[PDB]
């Protein structure tokens, strides 16, 4: 059964990929100040879950839901820009630069360890094929 | 691979504590004002093994 | 009957470093998720118990299709392996014990050992090709 | 043709009455493959588009399915033209 | 149990307190 | 789903 | 079966006296196949051509 | 039960 | 066109190589008393938006306008 | 031919990355030219456009036969310039690693697929 | 329309006076 | 698994065990409590021979922190 590698890694791959674009967008928007909706950018983050049906031993992985990091929103002082609050408290979005950063790193080093998986498990299925002859 | 993650909580809570030193310092003309202490503290993880 | 028996063992040995190689994948996926303890199976003792009983399945109950045209579905069929937790190393606040250190030894020495079982039943299968030449 | 639903309707009543292959296994494993085949094309077409929505992640894997779908064809393949050659060798 | 062997047990929960 | 990957094309085109 | 159960007390009466699928399969299953139709061609060819010799014969 | 993976639970959180 | 997180980041460059390009003209126009006809130069601010995007939970930043 | 159709399109887009990565190029070197617009093409509408001609007849051996012999769309300016210079140096250094990293799956794709044509035939 | 997109038409030229025409 | 293959893995776990200590006391220079009220004492790992059936040589295995 080395074809479910196939399954289990791609979905790891692409948790991977959306867990690094989660984080890309968070860093991108650190100094925003603004929404589409005027509401402050909200840091989000990636759920994940072992992507097992009721009753599958072992899966890969998959991201269930994007949700908004539990963090105080930045309270910045500047009651002259046009956006504030009623006492000129502007919301900046909660987002930590340094978790950001280490966040793609694990993202990435993760990421290229499945290819490796896979691509080590298509050369044994390879191999596989080439078995009496 | 997750000593990363150890040195990236040293460093953010390094930027926490610088914050906490600039607000501290930005009101050195400030009446009465009362100084932010700040502290380090460990966390030891409790897992089975070391 | 006697040429299925006497390539029944290194066939299942093969079987069986083909599931402890999806469980390892599957702990190599699921690495950075938190709340994950590794699972790795006892390989000898495993052997063991599919020679002396045949292979099982715990689901693999699927849709009956008499007609050609009723929807083919199937819920999961996974192996009858005891899946054991591993002994963590060193512990860690998210929750998880996967250790990567571990789990790509165990990776490489399973994929060797995988080639090596592919080299021996392919050696045997020749090795009486050889002898039905004539 | 009119002859033809003559024979439709005839084995029709024949089923009243009363009352897949080893060709058409290899036909079906072959279209299978080329379906495969061409759905991943088709992805990295799509992909080279611009196309929103489709990620290189599902790309590559799916070409590599398709890779060891081909491969496992031709393994099919030689071996049973090996079996065909052995067997026409059989002294009759 | 030695670290690196088969135990049928899970290992339990691990936290780490701030304040005991 | 919700969220596009992040080596898929624009989702804003 | 009925007669199934027959001959399953007719062993029985016998013992008295004496006292999806993966690659990995389809690649051995598919080799096995290989093996026993050639041993089966091969063990055909011996008994055709001991049967020829035989016909070959002067009596 | 997963969980948010990386910073979030990695950094010491609150007690309760 | 661009792949998702090329298309974050270059767009997070080119933000912040507008908002650098307004802190420059700020500083070069701190002293200046008439501008092109004869009013006076007014500190420039620059706006960041997050890409809405059909994801909303991944996005870029835009500039709507100084 | 019908190994030319098979072909076809994977060529095209190679063909068509190797073009635009010039002209990303050149809008790079070209930076520092007072007055120059920063050009590009559509990769789709192009690739739309090729995928989508009459050898002239040659009655005898003299006769010769036929000799054989995509537009270019203005980038939106983003900051204004004194020189009159459109070049953006972030956006296009972006567009140049894209380019470069999809002339490489393209090269990939075109390689599996010959590779795959060979395999079918290696026996 | 969005700084980056594309174009048919080659934009205006870039004049910055320095006094009122 | 295979000897090698085992020395290998248990002297990996090994040194990447010391670099973790190695960065948790890096983390806590400045540490003045812990959770109890202590304060913190630094780690250091114990490293000892893992050939118990390998006569004198074999892999390393961390005895204690």
């Amino acid at each position: 059964a080395l074809l479910n590698i196939f399954d289990i890694a791609g979905s790891a791959l692409a948790a991977q990929s959306k867990r690094l674009n989660v984080a890309a967008s968070n860093l991108a928007n650190a100094d925003s100040v603004t929404g589409p909706d005027g509401q402050p950018y909200r840091a989000k983050q990636v759920v994940f879950q072992v992507d097992a049906a009721p009753g599958q031993a072992t899966g890969g992985v998959k991201v269930a839901s994007v949700i908004e990091s539990q963090a105080p929103e930045k309270l910045v002082y500047e009651p002259g820009n046009p956006l504030a609050d009623a006492n000129g408290y502007v919301k900046m979005p909660n987002v930590d630069v340094v978790g950001e950063m280490v966040n793609t790193m694990s993202a990435s080093r993760s990421y290229q360890a499945n290819i490796e998986v896979l691509n080590t498990v298509k050369s044994m299925m390879l191999k596989t094929l080439t078995l009496g002859q | 691979d997750h000593a990363i993650y150890t040195a990236m909580g040293a460093a953010s809570q390094t930027l926490n504590q610088q914050a906490v030193t600039a607000s501290n310092l930005a009101n050195a003309s400030t009446p009465g004002f009362r100084a932010q202490l700040n502290a380090l503290r460990a966390v030891p993880v409790d897992g089975l093994s070391l | 009957d006697r040429l299925d028996a006497a390539l029944r063992f290194q066939q299942e040995a093969l079987n069986l470093r083909a599931q402890r190689q999806e469980i390892l994948a599957a702990n190599i996926a699921n690495a950075d998720t938190p709340g994950y303890q590794a699972r790795d199976i006892d390989f000898a003792s495993e052997l063991k118990k599919v020679m002396v009983r045949g292979r099982e399945e715990t689901g693999g109950v699927a849709l009956t299709l008499t007609s050609s045209h009723h929807i083919p579905a199937q819920a999961v069929s996974s192996p009858a392996v005891d899946l054991l937790y591993r002994v963590p190393d060193q512990p860690s606040l998210d929750g998880n014990t996967v250790d990567m250190d571990r789990e790509r030894t165990q990776f490489a020495d399973n994929s060797l050992k995988y080639q090596m079982g592919l080299t021996v039943l392919g050696s045997q299968l020749k090795g009486m090709m050889n002898v039905l030449q004539g | 043709a009119i002859q033809g639903i003559e024979g439709v309707i005839s084995q029709l009543q024949a089923t009243a009455m009363a009352a897949v292959s080893f060709a058409g296994q290899l036909h079906a494993a072959l279209d299978r493959i080329s379906d495969r085949q061409a759905a991943a094309r088709v992805q990295a077409e799509k992909f080279t588009l611009g196309e929103p929505g489709i990620a290189l992640n599902d790309v590559m894997a799916d070409m590599q399915k398709a890779s060891v779908s081909m491969q496992m064809g031709i393994q099919v393949r030689n071996k049973l033209v090996a079996a065909y050659q052995e067997v026409m060798s059989m002294q009759v | 149990g030695v670290p690196g062997a088969l135990s049928n047990q899970p290992a339990p929960p691990n936290e780490a307190p701030i304040a005991t």
